[PDB]
Order: structure tokens, then sequence, then C-alpha cells
């Protein structure tokens, strides 16, 4: 009875390839050729502000909430015979523009003879960005068969999420309107609480000290929808992220070492830990995502991503998706079941020097995140 | 400045955890403060509280 979201770590053939424009492939072939990780969930709508509204995250699992990325929404369009809805009635908006009509395109692949009528839109925002679909009438929702979302993170890893209509994972995404409390100034502000529930054995450490664990990772999106004030035709809707911080406390970090232990050297720091994530993968790929920021107000986000095959030719050796990872180096030792992370740092220690690194290794069913706190400056 | 609004404020936390801050957008009805932590996460706090202003003035001192 697994009705939650699920994810697979794909072993894409061309890791250099990305989403090519214009759209030339069916949704399935797009996933197969540009996604290193896919997340399957339901496509649900909600009648709001005179139109059925669906809210989808550009990145389901927030590896780096502040990192910028390039997202692409590609949905499948087909209205049933008894539905007289025009392509011009579907509107979308994201982190960049107001509600508008997306561009449509018909793609054909003589390989299998398939043909699809797609609608697409391009976005550029942080991993916390959103994409909102709106279709009119009570039957518009039936025209959207499925919605793919490709998100090329800073590390160059393709993080996709497919939201099919009538998907068996009906509990992976639950959305329910909430009161806005007049938090925003948007005219006719309507707040939505989208809960994302994924079946994944997740553990979060700080160095080698456990911080949290569970059999399901939940994320709650509190979003305000409305319109900007105007002065005396088009109804251009926008959204505003709402941060509900009263719920949580900082107890997990209360006991983490101020400076995560590690092997300090001249130009790098090395962290070792024991992990069974590669043994539980059971011949499945592992997506390793590491990123670090040595800055406060702002500093260059160093991000990297690898896909580790857990059996076969070239066994248990990281395969690179980006051009190359200078700031970070990662190697796995199967004999000891230990992982070693290397961070390039500046050879001079000093006061006020605080850096942060985050390594998230995840398979289809397991997920480990490890936070490292440095007293040096990241490259 | 990043566009975000505070739906609810957070409890006070030790100064040694806050690394940055910035005021909320003009789209938000209520003026709130968004602290950035050494974990690179955002935390909303009520600007009308004393400990917030102490964290703010001390943050700009560095
Ligand atoms: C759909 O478009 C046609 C022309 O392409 C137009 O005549 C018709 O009124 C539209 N139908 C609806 C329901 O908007
Ligand atoms: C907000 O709700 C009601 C609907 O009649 C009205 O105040 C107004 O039409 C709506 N806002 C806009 C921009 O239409």
């Amino acid at each position: 009875s697994s009705r939650l979201l699920t994810q697979d770590i794909l072993f894409r053939k061309d890791r250099q390839a990305t989403i090519s424009l214009p759209i030339k492939l069916p949704v399935e072939d797009i996933i197969t050729q540009t996604c290193d990780k896919i997340t399957y969930g339901p496509l649900k709508f909600l009648d709001l502000l005179e139109k059925e509204t669906a809210v989808l995250p550009l990145s389901t699992d927030i590896t780096c909430p502040a990192c910028l990325g390039r997202a692409v929404l590609v949905g499948k369009w087909e209205c049933p015979a008894h539905v007289a809805v025009n392509e011009s009635d579907l509107t979308v908006f994201g982190p960049n523009k107001e509600e508008h009509v997306p561009q449509f395109v018909t793609v054909q692949q003589p390989s299998d003879g398939k043909m699809q009528r797609l609608f697409f839109a391009k976005f550029l925002g942080t991993e916390e960005s959103l994409a909102v679909l709106r279709v009119p009438g009570p039957d518009g929702h039936l025209c959207i068969q499925e919605a793919l979302i490709h998100f090329k993170e800073l590390s160059g890893a393709g993080v996709c999420s497919l939201w099919k209509a009538n998907d068996s994972r009906e509990e992976g995404l639950e959305m329910k309107q909430v009161d806005c409390l007049e938090t925003t100034v948007l005219e006719n502000q309507t707040c939505i609480a989208t809960t994302l529930s994924k079946k994944i054995y997740h553990r979060l450490y700080c160095g080698e000290r456990l911080m949290t664990g569970g059999q399901v990772s939940t994320r709650v999106l509190l979003t305000a929808l409305g319109f900007y004030k105007r002065q005396p035709v088009p109804k251009g809707m926008v959204y505003v992220h709402l941060i509900d911080s009263g719920s949580e406390d900082y107890m997990e970090y209360s006991e983490c070492e101020e400076v995560t232990p590690g092997r300090y050297e001249d130009k790098q720091i090395s962290y070792t830990f024991y992990t069974d994530l590669f043994q539980t993968a059971d011949g499945e790929p592992v997506l390793a995502s590491v990123w670090g920021t040595s800055g406060l107000k702002d500093s260059a986000y160093e991000s990297c991503a690898f896909v580790i095959p857990t059996d076969g030719e070239e066994d248990l050796v990281p395969r690179r998706i980006m051009s190359k990872c200078y700031p970070f180096r990662l190697t796995y030792h199967p004999s000891t079941m230990t992982v070693r992370l290397d961070v390039r740092v500046e050879k001079h220690h000093g006061a006020t020097d605080q850096g942060f690194v985050f390594l998230k290794m995840e398979s289809g069913t397991y997920s480990e995140g490890r936070e490292y706190y440095l007293d040096r400056v990241l490259w | 400045t990043p566009t975000a609004c505070c739906f609810s404020y957070s409890r006070k936390i030790p100064r040694q955890f806050i690394v940055a801050y910035f005021e909320t957008s003009s789209l938000c009805s209520q003026p709130g403060v968004i602290f950035l932590t050494k974990r690179n996460r955002q935390i909303c706090a009520d600007s009308k509280e004393t400990w917030v202003q102490e964290y703010i003035t001390d943050l700009e001192l560095n």
C-alpha cells in the first residue's frame, strides 16, 4: 500500500546532454535522455480564483534551497471529445513571469511512431521555485495527461519529476486551501498548503552524529496566490512564498560540533564515514550531490553531482555529470564500506572564517545527507 | 532582495547560529526579518522583538 511519491536514480547515457529547444522528443524520451533522477507523483488540481489550479515544485527534494537552476515544464495536452477546451485557455506561471498562455508544440518520433501535443515553458529560479497550471471550467483538468518538470541544478544534475493525472501515488501530493491571514498584499490572495510525501529511508547527519531519520520525507509548501495592485483586461496571477517558521526548533544542531571533525591538511579537508547506501542500492545507481558555500551574505556556490553504478562494468566508481569537480572529491571504499570526502580550502586559518558543506547521497529507497561545518574558507 | 513573506515567526535561537539577515519584501503586509543560518536555511522572526534587533545590529557590526 505504497501510495506516496517515489524516485528512481537513472543512469542517463549522455550526461553532457541537456534539454534541447525547441522540444523535439516525447515526455518519455526527454526523461530517458536528460534525467539523472526522476520523481513520480500525482497531478492534482483545485478550483481557485475561477480556474482549476495545480501547484508543482520545480524541485521536489530541496538539496540546496538557495541554488539557482534552469527548469523546464513540459506537459501533455489532449482534451477528450466531450471537453470543448481550447489550448488558449491553459495558462501557466512560475518564478519569472505572471500568468500567461504557454507555447504549444507537436512532437513526432518515427522510431516508435509516437506523436504528442505538448505545451512547454522555461523558468529560472531557486530550487524553492514553483510552477502553477490553471485550466478553466470544471472539466479542463482532463486535458492535461501528465506534467514533466526538468530542473538542471547548479551541479549539472538533471532532477526531473513526473506528475501524471490519476497516478497511483495519490497521497504523494496533497493540496488544501488555507487562510492567508493577510500576510501578503496581493489582491484576492488565496493561500495553498501543498504537502509532499515521499517514501524514502532518509537519515541526516552532521559529520558522523545522527540528527534525524525516518521512513518518509515530508515537505510542506505554503504558497500565496493573487494579483498585484492596479490602477484604473488581463488577469495575470502571481505567487509568493510563505515561510511558516513557528513549527520547528534548532534542537537538531544543538549537539552538533561547532566545527565538524575532519582531517585537516594544507589545501584540503577530508571527512570519512561509514555508509551502507551502496550495499542497499542492490545494483541500482546512486546520485551523489555535494555543494558548499563559504559565504554569508553571498559567495560562490560550489556544486557537484555524480552517478555511482553499484554493479557491472567499472563497478562502484563515481561517474561525472559536470565538466569536472574541482572543489570536491569523493571516493568509496567497498572493503570498509567507507566514503571519503575531500574539500579544497584556503591554507590560512583565521577568525570569523566559517564554511558550510552538504553532501547528499541518495538511491531509489535510501537517502543520506551530511552537513559539514568548516573553520576555513572554501575555494 | 529575495522575495518571500513571513507567515509565522520563529523562537529565539543562539546568536552563534545566525550568519546573515535581510528585511522582507514590500509585498508582505507585515514587516518581518529573515535570518540566514550557518546551515544556509531561512528563518522568519518578528522584527518588533528586542532579540531580533540585537541580532540585526550585531550582524551589521560584522
Ligand atoms: C475555441 O477556439 C475557436 C476558434 O479556434 C473559437 O471559435 C471557439 O469559440 C473557442 N471555444 C471556446 C470554448 O473558447
Ligand atoms: C476579487 O474577488 C471579487 C470577485 O468578484 C472581486 O473583488 C474582484 O473581481 C476579484 N479581483 C479581481 C482583480 O477581479
